């Protein structure tokens, strides 16, 4: 079967800067709900701390992937194990502020 | 002059190069709507002087993880050629599929 994903991409603090549509079928959020907010928002608590933590390493990992599951909260107020791959970005010609790509998978735990 | 990051779009594909997922940036820069994307293999897309070098980025992105494509030129969807360069990764899971960030160079 097709596994639901869809990507992101976030500035490192966090904050959704773009949301792929294939967010509704994963999740239940139109992009525009998730547009603009933390995805550490949509984290349950025993995981806050790790998401965050993640941020701040994906970004001293030179590009390479970091991979991190956690429970998110879909429009139905359930728990989804979400697989989230994320990697930085920056673009070589400029000096601009990396920015943080993701594909976010909903997965089983088990 | 557009912006860098204006120039900048993302795209998804399957392990056979075929596309699933564009950013929807890519008409404003090279003409294509994402949905007549999906199921056509990137190869397609590229002029053949530039095939053969796409065919080893591609190999190097397989066996290495990662990879940056180095300059290509894309059919344009109302003829000619824009030039690209894109970073590639895969993404393995428990490969799924690959993430190509795409900069229009010209
Ligand atoms: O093989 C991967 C898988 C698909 C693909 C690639 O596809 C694109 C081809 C285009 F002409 C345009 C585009 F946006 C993406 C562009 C570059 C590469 C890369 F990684 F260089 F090999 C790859």
């Amino acid at each position: 079967c097709q596994p639901t994903r869809f990507i992101s991409r976030h500035n490192i603090e966090g904050i959704f800067t773009f949301v792929d549509h294939r967010c509704v079928a994963t999740v239940g959020y139109q992009p525009q709900e998730l547009l603009g907010k933390n995805i550490v928002e949509f984290c349950h608590p025993e995981d806050q701390q790790l998401l965050r933590d993640s941020f701040q390493q994906v970004v001293k990992l030179k590009g390479q992937v970091l991979s991190v599951m956690f429970r998110f909260r879909s429009k139905n107020q359930e728990w989804l194990w979400m697989r989230t791959s994320s990697f930085t970005f920056q673009n070589p010609y400029s000096d601009e502020i990396e920015y943080i790509i993701c594909t976010n998978t909903n997965v089983k735990n088990s | 002059f557009k912006g860098l990051d204006s120039k900048t779009f993302l795209s998804e594909h399957s392990m056979d190069m075929k596309f699933t997922y564009c950013d929807d940036r890519i008409t404003e820069l090279i003409g294509y709507h994402p949905e007549e994307l999906l199921g056509r293999s990137a190869y397609e897309f590229y002029h053949a002087l530039d095939s053969e070098n796409m065919t080893k980025s591609h190999q190097n992105l397989c066996t290495k993880g990662q990879v940056v494509s180095g300059q290509y030129r894309m059919l344009a969807k109302h003829g000619g050629y824009v030039w690209l360069e894109t970073q590639g990764t895969v993404i393995y899971n428990p490969p799924q599929c690959i993430m190509c960030v795409n900069y229009v160079l010209s």
